[PDB]
DNA sequence: CGTAGCTGAGGACCACCAGAACTTTTTTGAAT
DNA sequence: GTTCTGGTGGTCCTCAGCTACGTTTTTTGAATT
C-alpha cells in the first residue's frame, strides 16, 4: 500500500546533483537547472558523468530513496547503499536459511514455477488472439510440454536437478520466442543472445530492460528489509545481486521483454533510431532513449489486479509487494512464498 | 492519497520581525512544493504530509497580523487548472526526464 | 544483560499489547514505525508538552515534567509525563525540597475515551514504578484528555496489578522467545498506523498451497 | 452552476506599459470577484461568468510577459478552504446582515 | 594524507580528491596538495564535504574499490559501491562465527585480556605518577589480583565464566574506581553505576561519555562492512550495537574515564552545570552538553603513536584501524585479532 | 456622482553577497 | 558543500490625490455532437 513514487532520469553530461532542505536541485557551472521535492521522488539515475554532494548521498540513502550511475547503455558502474537497521531477526532468518539448502530448493521451485507459468500463459495468451499469422499448433505443443514439466517442477528436491530444468525451460520458450518479428521488417530478426556487447537490434533494448528491472529489484529489496546480496539460488558467486536475480527470474518474462516486445508490435519506435560505430556494436540516440524512458514510465502506471491479495494496486508495485511477501514468509507468517502468477 | 493543496501566504513585513518571518515561511514553504507565482506554492501531497506542513506553518507565523490560506483540489487536480500565461510548472507525474 | 539493568522494556509496550497484540510485536521486535496524521498530531502534541528543568508550583502543590522512573519488580523502565505532589504530611519526603508530599502520576493523551482498558494499564504501571522509587503507596491516578479536553479520575485496585504483572510476564516471555503473534483483525486495523505492515488481510485468506494448487492443476 | 473559483496573476510591472496592464487587470477582474489577498482573488460564477471574464482578461494581458492561473473547487467549496491568519473575508452565503 | 594497511584516510574537512592519469591527486582550492598510487589501493574514506570527481567515483567502481564518505564528527553518510559491495564472505563468516561458542569465546577473551591489561596499567601509571595522595598498597594488592585474573582469562572456554571474570573485574574497578579523583571532592563522588536514570552527578557524566564513543565504534564497523548489531560476547538484541558494545570493551577505560577524569581535575566543569531532580536523578545544562562536546572534539585531535604499527595517529582515527583490523581477521593471513594494548 | 488619465508613497516579495558555524544519550507516539 | 543570519537592490502592488469630462443608429449570437 503505497504511491508509486515517480523517477527522475538525468541526461545531460557534467551536471551536479545538491541538496537544498528537503529539494533536489540541478546545477551546471553554476547555472541551475531545475528543483524537485524529494517527497515526490524514488530513484535517481544518472547518464554519464554525475557528480552528487556526500550531503545528498546520505539524506537520500537513508529515506530509502535509490541512486544509480550508468555509463551511457545501462551498466552496472556504481550504486549508492548506507547502513543498516535494526530488524536483525530477519536477516538472521535468512541467512540461517540461506545456509540450509533444502529451504532454499523450497525457494526456488515457487521462484521457477513462477516463471515458467507466467511463460506458459504469455504464450496461450498470445496464441488465443493471433490469426494464422502465428503457428497455433507448435505453440500449443510447447505449452502443453510446459504444463508437463511443470509438475515435475513442483516436486523437486535439489539445486542441480531444479537448474537442469530451469535450462531446458530457457532453451524451449527461446526456441519458440525466436519468432517475434511480427508488425517489423526483416531488420529486427531475433538471433540469439549477446551478453556484453550489443552488437544487434532487439538485444540492445533487451540489456537495457534488464538493467532497468534490476536497479529496481534491488532497490525494493533494499528497503523492505533483506539483504539483496545472499540468494536462496543461483550459483553463489561473491560479491553480486543473487537475491535481486533470483527475484527478477520470474518477473522479466512480463516486466521486460514484453515490453520490448509491444513495442515492436506497435512500431513505436523504428530502425533509424539505432545507429552502428566503426564496430559500436548497436547503441541508441538521445531521441530513442528519451522515447524508451517515457514509453517506460508511461507504461509503469497502469492499474492491475493483484491474484494472491486480491486488491487494486498500480503495475510499478509488483516487485516491491512481492519482496515484502517474501519478508513475511520469513517470519512464519505463511507455508511458502507465493510467487507471481499473472 | 497523492491530492493537490495550493497554500498563499502574505505576512507583515512592516512589524518588528517581518522579514524573519518571510524568511522561514518561504523556507518552510519551498521544502514540500514549487512556487508559480509570488507568494502562492502548489504542492501535491498526502494528507500526513499536509497534516505536517499546516502544523509547521501554524507554529511558525504569528496570529492577529499574517495570513494564510490552504486549498485542495483532490485527486482530479488534472482538469481543473488553467494556466494562460508565460510562467510553465514542472508538472510531477509525468515521466520528468532531465 | 550486562547488570540485568539492560533487560528493560518500556512502559509504552503496555498499551500497545493492551490494544493489538502484533502492533507491539511490530514495533518493538522488528523495529518498524509509520505515521498517519493522528500519530502526528499526537506526537506533536506531547513534544509540545515535554518542558524539562522547569518547576511550575501554587504554594501548595508542584508539577514535575518528564519523569525518568523504573522499576525492578517489573523491569520496566520509562518516561512519565507529569507527576504532581500534594502538600500533606502522610507520604514520604522528597529530595529538592523540604516536607512530606504525596505523589499522583498524569499523562496526557489525545483522544476520545476508550472503552478498553488500554491507558488505564499504562497509568497504572506508573503508579507500580513510582511506589518502586519514593517507598509509598498511591491510590489514585488522572487522566487528561485533549479531544474533549476533560480529566477523568482512575482508582488502583489488585486486579488492575495482577492483570499488569501478568502482562508484563507474558510480554518478557514473548521479547525472551522472539515470537510475533496473529490476532483477529476485526475493524480495529483500518487505523493501524502499521496497516501497510502489519498486513491484516492475509490472517484469514486460504493456504498457499490451495492457491498453488488451483491456479496450477488448469 | 455557482461554484467558487480562484484566480491569481501576475503582470510584469517593468515592461513599457506594466503600471496600466495591473490597474485595468485588476479593475476588471475586482468586478466578479472578491479580493482575499495580494493578487489572489475568489469569487463564486457559473459557466458562463467564468467564460466571460476569461475572455475579457485574456485581452487585457499580454503573453510572454505575465502569469495568469485559474483553478475551481466546486459546489463542495466549503470543505476544502482554510484560513488560518488575520485576513477574514465575506462568505456569500451568510443573510448579509449589515 | 595517511595511508594505513591499503586503505586511504582523508580526515581534513573541505579537501577536493579527483583522479589524475593513474593516481589520485588531492586540491584544496585549487591548490595541488599530494599525488598518490592507486594501484595497490583497496578502500577509500572521506571526512569532508568533497563529493569527489565522477570520473574517480566510476575508475574505482570499476577496480572493485568502494567509496565511503563520513561527516568530519565521525558519522556513517555513505557508500558508493561497485557490482561486489566487498562485504559478503566477511558478514556470511561473521553471522557463522557468531553461532558458536568456541570462537566467540576466543574473541572474548582477546577482548576482555586487553581490557583488563588497560585497567590494569592505567592503575599503575597512576600510582607511578601520584604517590603521596594514593594507598598504594591496595592499588598493588588490586593490580597483582588484575595479573593473576588475566593469566586464568587466558585460559577460558565458557561464555557464563568469562561473565563472571568479567563482572568481577568490573567490581573490583568500581571499588577502586573512586582515588583516582584529585580534586574538587565536595560534590564529584563515585558511589556506584546506574545507567538507567543516572544518580549521584558524575555518573550521568559517564553515561553520555559512553553513548558517544559507541557511536563512533558503530561508524567504523559501518566503515569495513561488518554489521554493528550483531555481536559475538554480548547475544544480539534488536535496536542495540551488541557487537559495537563488545569492540569498546578494551576502548572504553583509556578513551572515557581517562576523558572525564581530566576534564574534572582540570576544574573545566563544575557542579554548576548540572540541575536537579526531585528523586535524587541528575540531568546536564545545554551549556555544559556543549562545553563537553567541544571538550572531546579537541581531545580527539590529539595524536598518539600505535602499539602494533608504530604510524603516528590522530586519536579519531583509534577506533576506525582496530575494526579494519578485526576484518582482517574474520578472513585474511592474521592469526588472531591484536588487541589494543597501549602502554 | 462615476469613469478614465496621470502622479506620488510607502508596504510585500525575491534574489544576491558576506560572515561564521557544522557531534547530544533514551524514551513516547492514533485506533468513529 | 549545507545552514543561518544580516544587509541591499530591484521589482509587484494597493491606495490616496489631482484633473477632466459624461450622448452613439441596427443586426448577429450555440444547439443531435
Ligand atoms: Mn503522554
Amino acid at each position: 500500500m503505497k504511491k508509486l513514487l515517480n523517477t527522475l532520469y538525468v541526461t545531460q553530461p557534467d551536471t551536479y546533483l545538491s541538496l537544498d532542505g528537503d529539494n533536489v536541485v540541478l546545477l551546471k557551472e553554476q547555472e541551475k537547472l531545475g528543483r524537485l521535492p524529494l517527497h515526490n521522488l524514488e530513484a535517481i539515475v544518472g547518464f554519464g558523468y554525475t557528480g552528487a554532494s556526500p550531503a545528498l548521498m546520505g539524506y537520500c540513502a537513508e529515506r530509502n530513496i535509490s541512486i544509480t550511475f550508468l555509463t551511457k547503455n545501462g551498466r552496472f558502474l556504481a550504486r549508492v547503499v548506507g547502513e543498516s537497521r535494526g530488524n536483525v531477526v530477519l536477516r538472521k532468518t535468512q541467512y540461517r536459511i540461506s545456509e540450509n539448502d533444502q529451504e532454499s530448493t523450497k525457494i526456488a521451485r515457487n521462484f521457477i514455477t513462477g516463471k515458467v507459468y507466467n511463460s506458459k500463459w504469455m504464450l496461450e495468451r498470445m496464441t488465443r488472439e493471433h490469426p494464422l499469422r502465428v503457428n497455433v499448433e507448435q505453440f500449443k505443443a510447447t505449452s502443453q510440454l510446459l504444463s508437463v514439466m511443470m509438475q515435475e517442477i513442483r516436486n523437486c528436491d535439489s539445486l542441480e536437478s531444479l537448474r537442469g530444468w530451469e535450462g531446458q525451460a530457457a532453451i524451449n520458450y527461446n526456441k519458440v520466442f525466436d519468432q517475434m518479428i511480427l508488425q517489423q521488417k526483416e531488420e529486427f530478426a531475433f538471433h540469439g543472445r549477446s551478453r556484453r556487447p550489443p552488437k544487434d537490434n532487439v538485444n540492445a533494448m533487451l540489456s537495457f530492460a534488464y538493467t532497468l528491472l534490476a536497479n529496481d529489484v534491488a532497490a525494493a529489496l533494499e528497503t523492505v528489509g533483506l539483504d539483496a546480496y545472499v540468494g536462496f539460488m543461483h550459483q553463489d558467486r561473491p560479491g553480486r545481486a543473487s537475491l535481486a536475480l533470483d527475484l527478477m527470474e520470474e518477473l522479466r518474462g512480463l516486466y521486460a521483454d514484453r515490453f520490448v516486445l509491444s513495442l515492436i508490435n506497435r512500431k513505436e519506435m523504428t530502425a533509424d533510431g539505432f545507429y552502428k560505430k566503426e564496430n559500436g556494436a548497436v547503441l541508441m540516440t538521445d531521441e530513442a532513449r528519451k522515447t524508451f524512458l517515457k514509453a517506460w514510465q508511461t507504461k509503469k502506471q497502469e492499474k492491475i489486479t493483484h491474484p494472491y491479495l486480491g486488491e487494486k494496486m498500480s503495475w510499478g508495485l509488483v516487485p516491491y509487494v512481492q519482496a515484502l511477501l517474501l519478508a513475511r514468509f520469513l517470519r512464519g507468517d505463511l507455508d511458502e512464498y507465493p510467487p507471481f502468477l499473472w | 492519497g497523492s491530492m493537490l493543496v495550493l497554500i498563499t501566504y502574505d505576512v507583515q513585513t512592516s512589524s518588528m520581525g517581518g522579514t524573519k518571518r518571510l524568511r522561514k515561511v518561504a523556507k518552510a514553504c519551498q521544502n514540500y512544493g514549487q512556487r508559480v507565482q509570488n507568494s502562492v506554492f502548489e504542492c501535491i501531497v498526502d494528507s500526513t504530509q499536509l497534516t505536517s506542513l499546516k502544523l509547521e506553518l501554524t507554529s511558525l507565523i504569528d496570529e492577529e497580523k499574517d495570513s494564510l490560506r490552504i486549498y485542495r483540489l483532490g485527486n482530479n487536480y488534472k482538469t481543473k487548472v488553467e494556466h494562460i500565461g508565460a510562467k510553465p510548472s514542472i508538472d510531477l507525474e509525468d515521466p520528468l526526464i532531465f | 544483560a550486562s547488570n540485568e539493568e539492560d533487560r528493560y522494556l518500556m512502559l509504552s509496550g503496555l498499551q500497545h499489547f493492551q490494544f493489538c497484540k502484533r502492533q507491539w510485536a511490530l514495533i518493538h521486535i522488528e523495529q518498524q514505525w509509520e505515521e498517519n496524521v493522528r500519530t502526528i498530531e499526537g506526537q506533536h502534541l506531547h513534544k509540545k508538552a515535554d518542558q524539562p528543568f522547569m518547576k511550575e508550583k501554587r504554594g501548595s502543590k508542584l508539577t514535575v515534567r518528564a519523569m525518568p522512573i523504573q522499576s525492578k519488580n517489573l523491569q520496566i523502565s520509562g518516561i512519565c509525563d507529569v507527576v504532581e505532589f500534594v502538600q500533606d504530611s502522610e507520604g514520604i519526603e522528597l529530595s529538592g525540597v523540604s516536607g512530606s508530599y504525596k505523589a499522583f502520576p498524569v499523562e496526557y493523551k489525545r483522544g476520545k475515551p476508550k472503552k478498553g482498558d488500554e491507558d488505564i494499564v499504562q497509568l497504572v504501571a506508573q503508579a507500580m514504578c513510582l511506589e518502586e522509587m519514593l517507598v509509598c503507596r498511591i491510590d489514585k491516578g488522572y487522566l487528561f484528555y485533549n479531544e474533549i479536553k476533560h480529566r477523568v479520575e482512575v482508582p488502583i485496585t489488585d486486579a488492575l496489578r495482577d492483570k499488569v504483572v501478568q502482562m508484563a510476564k507474558e510480554m518478557h516471555h514473548y521479547y525472551e522467545n522472539r515470537h510475533t503473534p496473529k490476532v483477529k483483525t476485526g475493524p480495529f486495523c483500518n487505523n493501524c498506523s502499521l496497516q501497510s505492515i502489519c498486513l491484516p488481510k492475509l490472517m484469514n485468506k486460504r493456504s498457499v498451497k490451495r492457491y498453488i494448487e488451483g491456479r496450477l492443476s488448469e
